[PDB]
């Protein structure tokens, strides 16, 4: 079968690096 | 149908304001005099 | 007309309360690397006394800058944890602000 | 961008400027015996409070023992009575000649608006101070009274024990 | 406060409570095309359009600068050919 599933390695603490710039109208 | 609706709503409004005037006179006698004038202002 | 330095510094202090603003400011390397910004942050500390404190609009930044003050001896590292930690510690920090002011 | 740039003067003040600030302000005070920006060190000098004691922002202006109200009460009562009377007259207008009903509607609102004005002078911070005052006062009295009650009951128990042991002697 | 004895509102004319049909003697046409007669029976059969107003005229309506003399002469020449 499946020997072992993968442990949840989520990193919500990661801040992300989305560039924000086209806000001014 | 529109005319019957108009007449029925006129009768309803007339009874509404008659009852409201009567009760305002009842629990508030001091405001009784303007209320009748209100009728004179409306009728 | 041109606003005085009072208005711009007060608006900067009140805007420091935003978590997004703090995250953006700490995202750039040269903002924290340059000692000028932290020197200005320590200069801003003198607004915690009256009558200057009467002119503030959001008292939360009062701790945030102080929290930012702690950031100079805690490290950049911890930038990722900033939103989570502020969301988690909002209750007790609001309570201590209330104790400092409302009592 | 979304985030406005830092203020410009922020970048002028290094650690050397901070450490040389005392001698700079001493020299400035000696010389002195809108402020023009003749030196880069001028901003660290605390800004002076405006003489008008006013601050403008976003189109809006900003600037002792707690550290005939009957006239207002009767005015509010007569205003409420007149508001009810005008509501009756306005609904009568709707009944008979609703075409001009709005002619009274806003009028009634003015009275309501006046009511809001009548609230403005009555504004309540002192009343909140009073209510908090009595709640913590009564709480501390309750705590105090339970303290002497419990210590007195302990003392009574001690005296009863002393009598009991004296009887057993 | 708003009680003004000088402000008097008159009755709306004509009064909808009264019989507005008979105010100006406007009952003749209403009776002519009334839904039902005085006894309630149907007077005439009712329909939609103007077709039956032309049935009396002859015909089968199953589905419903200028020189006149010169044109008449042209038509005459065309027909005679």
């Amino acid at each position: 079968p499946s020997y072992s599933p993968t442990s949840p390695s989520y990193s919500p603490t990661s801040p992300s690096y989305s560039p924000t710039s086209p806000s001014y109208s | 149908r529109s005319n019957q609706y108009q007449r029925g709503k006129m009768h309803g409004l007339k009874q509404l304001r008659d009852s409201l005037a009567d009760k305002i006179v009842d629990e508030f006698p001091e405001l009784k005099e303007p209320v009748e004038d209100i009728i004179k202002r409306t009728s | 007309p041109l606003p005085t330095r009072f208005e711009v510094e007060l608006e900067f202090i009140q805007s420091l309360a935003n978590i997004q603003y703090v995250t953006y400011l700490l995202t750039q390397q040269q903002i924290w690397k340059s000692p000028n910004f932290k020197n200005y942050l320590k200069y801003l500390e003198y607004w915690c006394n009256p009558p200057y404190s009467q002119c503030i609009v959001y008292p939360n930044c009062l701790f945030i800058l102080k929290l930012l003050n702690g950031f100079m001896e805690s490290a950049l590292e911890g930038l990722d944890e900033l939103p989570k930690i502020i969301q988690l510690q909002g209750p007790q920090w609001m309570n201590e602000m209330v104790e400092r002011w409302a009592n | 961008s979304l985030y406005p740039p830092p203020p410009p003067y922020v970048k002028f003040f290094t650690q050397s400027n901070l450490e040389k600030l005392p001698k700079y302000k001493e020299k400035k005070a000696a010389s002195a015996k809108e402020e023009e920006i003749t030196c880069a060190l001028d901003y660290l000098i605390p800004p002076p409070m405006p003489k008008n004691q006013q601050y403008r922002a976003f189109g809006s202006i900003w600037q002792e023992n707690e550290s005939n109200y009957q006239y207002k009460i009767q005015e509010l009562r007569k205003l409420l009575k007149s508001l009810l009377l005008n509501y009756l007259e306005l609904i009568g207008v709707l009944s008979i000649n609703p075409d001009m009903y709005e002619r009274k509607v806003e009028n009634i609102r003015t009275i309501l608006v006046n009511i809001h004005h009548l609230l403005n002078e009555y504004r309540q911070s002192r009343e909140s101070l009073i209510m908090l005052l009595e709640e913590q006062l009564e709480y501390k009295r309750g705590e105090i009274r339970e303290i002497e009650q419990v210590c007195k009951q302990v003392h009574d128990k001690l005296t009863s024990i002393q009598d009991t042991l004296r009887t057993g002697s | 406060y708003y009680v003004d004895p000088e402000t008097t509102y008159t009755y709306q004319q004509p009064n909808p409570l009264q019989d507005l049909i008979s105010v100006y003697g406007l009952d003749d046409i209403s009776r002519q095309v009334a839904r039902t007669n005085l006894d309630g029976t149907k007077a005439v059969k009712l329909r939609k359009s103007y077709k039956n107003q032309i049935a009396d005229l002859s015909g089968k309506f199953s589905t419903i600068n200028f020189d006149w003399d010169l044109c008449s002469s042209v038509l005459s020449q065309f027909e005679r050919s």
